[PDB]
RNA sequence: UGGGGAUAGAUUAUUGCAAUUAUUAAUCUUGAACGAGGAAUGCCUAGUAAGCAUGAUUCAUCAGAUUGUGCUAACUACGUC
RNA sequence: AAUUCCGAUAACGAACGAGAUCUUAACCUGCUAAUUAGCGGCGAGUACACUGUACUUGCUGCUUCUUAGAGGAACAUUGUGUGUCUAACACAAGGAAGUUUAAGGCAACAACAGGUCUGUGAUGUCCUUAGAUGAACUAGGCUGCACGCGUGCUACACUGA
């Protein structure tokens, strides 16, 4: 499944050369793993939006959040907090009336960001007005996709 | 084993355990889920896979659940303007207070409780 | 050395940088399998199994896609190949074997030659449609 | 040389009632890796013969209410009704759907007398039954719709009254029969 | 008196004085039936 | 009306069809077996 | 019941009473004359059933 | 100077006479820089009551703007540019030393 | 039925002088009809139909409205009175 | 497509309408142009390879693509059929485009006692004007409901939630 033959030359030297899932259930499943960020305790009793209405009945949701956020950072590198709302924000049936849709809870993602800008991988600037990438997680995540990379092609 | 009857029927057994919780009340289905959770059966498997502890357990979760670490916006039935204070009330007593909350409507007397007593809707249908 | 050219189907546009190289595609900063769905990856992969893979191995690809949704994007990005290899062909290789490579291309398809032009009519008043109306009734 | 999904041959054809064979079109330029081909497909008449046979295949099985513009899934089912076919019988799918098409489209019928049916349309019709067919299995009915889609082009394929599209076939070309 | 600086009775045509079907959109503050009058001159021209 | 249960081509209604399975339960049957729809073994 | 061919080699008319119909020539004399339903073109070669049925033209 | 108006035709015969003016003087200019066209449209119901059917028409009101940037003594620019103008194009200072 | 979200019950917010006839908002709980629709009758021919959204208009606050705009891209002719 | 043309023809000649005009959308000018658009040029790192690829801060020929001015481009062009073989149509080819390229906008004459004085300081007459039908303030109400009819929304599941 994963693996087709391939008529071009791939690169495998950065997170932009390996699709996304893999590189996420993995990152997150290593960073759950290395317990370098909390669950925390109440985030289990929260839904991710409004648009799903119900809980978020995965268990391990909170690393892939993480996991994504992460990936989102080095594909755009100056964003803030609304852009992660806004990214996994999806629709939401408001019973009768039409559908829209409405963006993610905000304080998960606040503390996820946090978290990850505490541990070395993300910063805050003036220098470019949100949040960045930075250095030691820079490096991490390139190495870390070059690794799975490697790992899964043979 | 299967086919179970607890405060209420919960037949369920070859359906999946969340969903045979919900069967009684939390049809909304998130406080089922949190006390699933914090009761800590399993959500993986089928519901006629229940141990008995674990459904006692479920209602001591279940009794009085801010001393888990389930919130109180969370919880249902809050201010319920007493001097007290409460909490989720459960089955034929949630359905007695909310009978009895009718009754003391009908006595204070205002537009929601008149339109109750005669029958008709609290935001209006336009029954034009 | 470059080309520079592009497709459009819809509201889709993709420019095609066809520069001397070694046969490594980019689309944006990510590499060329990474588009998702698995039917309409074959058809952007389609220009690469018509010409094989010899052509291509003298030459790097970098593709910059914006606008349109997906079904636009996928035609736009296979009608953009399609003018990059012939267009460069023309300017750097050689007339005839550019004409043959066009004729093997056009026998398949002109499609990926030149893109539909079709495009929205407008939303018109007295119905939500272009040309769809409100139900009426006596 | 092509193929379908990297799966199916498409070199080899039974010639049908010739007329068939003519309309569904199975050729070089009508040949391509995968569905989805839009190209102008209204410009007259005749032109739906060179709009490839598969390609009105996942058209028409797309079609129904909720089920509108989801063109990637219906092509989805197609594929793995393929991969079915191919398994639960012996032969290549390719050659399945054609088995299927020249036993399923009805040659005649009346409108006021009945008149002969015109190939196009008989190709049209057939399409139309086999998915029409496909949907009245697959509501509600437990079995996926992959699966019921590749029932239908296997006992079209047969000739069985475990199809849809030969029964309805059948009451067709008895009506016109008795009418006429 | 008791005006309100919002809500419906705040506002009124600019010309004629009526309370309804003003367009407020560029801050015109002219019922569109007015407007029609005046829809050349001002500049908003007709085309498709 | 179900009828299907716990204990006694590798589709889920295949699997349905030959054993009388609830299809979450012919989808464990699958992953026992082996050891949304994709390629086939 | 069994398919036996004649070739369309011309389009006289669109007859009936919605227009559905047509009038049409086609070869197996060997000549026959039909009436077809859905679009025909010239060189489509169109299925007989009951064969010694002729029709009448208008 | 950047030159903002509702008449094309007008901003374009501005443009022409600056242009030639200017390059009599070998003074330095960026070459006519046409910024996107602004159309304000207002979308209007015919009658001024409701009866017969629902008729909209769509009214545009179409802004040119087109910008040049300049290197020159401030004074005989603006002043060709001024006494050149027809008043329906609205004229503002831009001004570069390169 | 974990479909369906009408209905109700309890909240804390937000706009406004004023929110009760629940303005609007979220949160938990509450879980009605409805199994593809009789007789009838509407719209539609290619980027349309359908499906899916969304911008704008009103706006202190209020889209299930209207008007724009796109994306997903069918069927069936291609005619007859 | 069209009292559109041809043709016939006690009429010949006209005019308005219609086409045409105009606004978009459709394609080409390696001409016209670079800002608050791109593209390169080039410094500098961070990352990986390996005799380039990915990613960020600083300076700064190109205009293909972003934008928008001017201008080009189809007339049924060529070929083949059908047609008084006349107006013209049909098919195939060529072509960015072949149903006047697609969409609009504009709206003759003569009407309707159609609609609107609840858009107007457009307006006749008739009513009213300090216990006002003026101006103005507080509530209530336009949404109430045995029940009848419209237009929409949301559904009835597994090509699904």
């Amino acid at each position: 499944r994963l693996l087709e033959p391939v008529p071009f030359v791939k690169t495998n030297n950065c997170i932009k050369d390996v699709d996304a899932d893999l590189f996420i259930r993995s990152y997150a499943t290593h960073l759950k793993l290395h317990n370098k960020i909390t669950y925390p305790k109440w985030c289990t009793f929260v839904k991710t939006g409004k648009g799903r209405k119900l809980a978020p009945l995965n268990e391990d949701w909170y690393f892939i959040r993480a996991s994504s956020i992460l990936r989102r950072l080095y594909l755009h590198p100056d964003i803030g907090v609304g852009f992660l709302r806004r990214q996994f924000s999806s629709k939401q049936r408001r019973g009768v009336a039409p559908n829209h849709t409405s963006l993610a809870s905000g304080k998960i993602l606040r503390s996820i960001l946090q978290q990850l800008e505490n541990l070395g991988y993300v910063e805050q600037n003036p220098k470019k007005k949100g949040r960045r990438l930075t250095t030691k997680g820079e490096n991490a995540i390139n190495n870390f996709a070059r690794y799975i990379n490697k790992k899964v092609y043979n | 084993q299967h086919i179970l009857r607890i405060l209420n029927t919960n037949v369920d057994g070859k359906e999946k355990v969340i969903i045979a919780l919900t069967a009684i009340k939390g049809i909304g289905k998130r406080m089922a889920t949190v006390i699933c959770k914090q009761a800590n059966v399993d959500p993986t498997k089928r519901a006629g896979e229940l141990t008995t502890e674990e459904i006692d357990n479920i209602v001591h979760i279940m009794s009085t659940p801010t001393q888990f670490k389930i919130p109180d916006w969370f919880l249902n039935r809050r201010k319920d303007l007493k001097e007290g204070k409460n909490i989720h009330v459960i089955a034929n007593q949630l359905d007695s207070y909310l009978r009895e909350d009718l009754e003391r409507m009908k006595k204070i007397r205002l537009h929601r409780g008149l339109r109750h007593h005669w029958g008709l809707r609290v935001r209006g249908q336009h029954t034009k | 050395k470059r080309v520079q050219t592009f497709g459009k189907k819809k509201t889709a546009v993709a420019v095609a940088t066809v520069t001397n190289g070694k046969g490594l595609i980019k689309l944006n900063g990510k590499n060329l399998d990474l588009v998702e769905p698995y039917i309409l990856k074959t058809k952007v992969y389609e220009p690469l199994w018509l010409i094989g893979s010899g052509k291509l191995k003298n030459l790097d690809i970098r593709i910059r896609v914006k606008g349109g949704g997906q079904t636009s994007q996928i035609y736009a990005i296979r009608q953009a190949i399609g003018k990059g290899i012939i267009s460069y062909y023309q300017k750097y290789v050689d007339e005839s074997t550019k004409k043959e490579l066009k004729d093997v291309l056009l026998r398949y398809d002109r499609s990926l030659l030149v893109g539909d032009t079709r495009r929205c009519e407008p939303k018109k008043f007295g119905g939500k449609g272009a040309r769809a109306r409100y139900q009426k009734s006596y | 040389d092509i193929k379908l999904f990297k799966k199916w041959s498409y070199e080899e054809i039974n010639i049908a009632d010739l007329s068939l064979v003519d309309c569904i079109a199975v050729s070089q330029k009508a040949c391509v890796y995968t569905p989805h081909t839009a190209g102008r497909y209204q410009k007259k008449r005749f032109r739906k013969a060179l709009c490839p046979i598969v390609e009105r295949l996942v058209n028409s099985m797309m079609m129904h209410g909720r089920n509108n513009g989801k063109k990637l899934k219906a092509i989805r089912i197609v594929a793995y009704a393929f991969e079915i076919i191919h398994l639960m019988t012996g032969e290549n799918p390719l050659q399945v759907f054609v088995n299927a098409v020249q036993k399923g489209g009805p040659r005649e019928d009346s409108t006021r007398q009945a008149v002969d049916v015109s190939p196009l349309r008989r190709v049209n019709q057939a399409i139309y039954l086999i998915c029409t067919g496909a949907r009245n299995a697959a509501f509600r009915n437990i079995k996926s719709i992959s699966e019921c889609l590749a029932e239908e082009i296997i006992n079209c394929a047969n000739e069985s009254s475990s199809s849809y599209a030969i029964k309805k076939k059948d009451e067709i070309e008895r009506v016109a029969k008795a009418n006429r | 008196v008791h005006p309100k600086k919002y809500g419906q009775g705040s506002r009124q045509c600019r010309v004629c004085s009526n309370k309804h079907a003003i367009i407020r959109k560029y801050n015109i503050n002219i019922c569109r039936q007015c407007f029609r009058e005046r829809a050349d001159i001002i500049g908003f021209k007709k085309y498709r | 009306k179900l009828n299907h249960a716990v204990f006694i081509v590798i589709t889920p209604s295949a699997i349905a069809e030959k054993y009388k399975v609830n299809l979450s339960v012919a989808r464990a049957v699958i992953n026992h077996l082996a050891d949304s729809q994709k390629l086939y073994t | 019941e069994k398919s036996k061919l004649a070739k369309v080699e011309k389009v006289l008319g669109r007859t009936g009473s919605r227009g559905g119909v047509i009038q049409v020539r086609a070869q197996f004399g060997r000549f026959l004359i039909r009436n077809v339903k859905g679009p025909v073109r010239e060189g489509d070669i169109l299925a007989l059933l009951e064969t010694e049925r002729e029709a009448r033209r208008l | 100077i950047a030159l903002t108006s509702k008449n094309l035709r007008a901003i374009e015969k501005v443009c022409s006479d600056i242009m030639k003016g200017a390059k009599e003087k070998n003074l330095n200019v960026s070459g006519p820089v046409r910024l996107p066209v602004k159309t304000l449209r207002i979308t209007t119901r015919k009658s001024p009551c409701g009866e017969g059917t629902n008729t909209w028409d769509r009214f545009e009101l179409r802004i040119y703007k087109r910008l040049i940037d300049l290197y020159s003594q401030c004074e005989v620019v603006t002043q060709m540019t001024s006494i050149n103008i027809d008043p329906v194009v609205e004229v503002e200072v831009i001004i570069t030393d390169s």
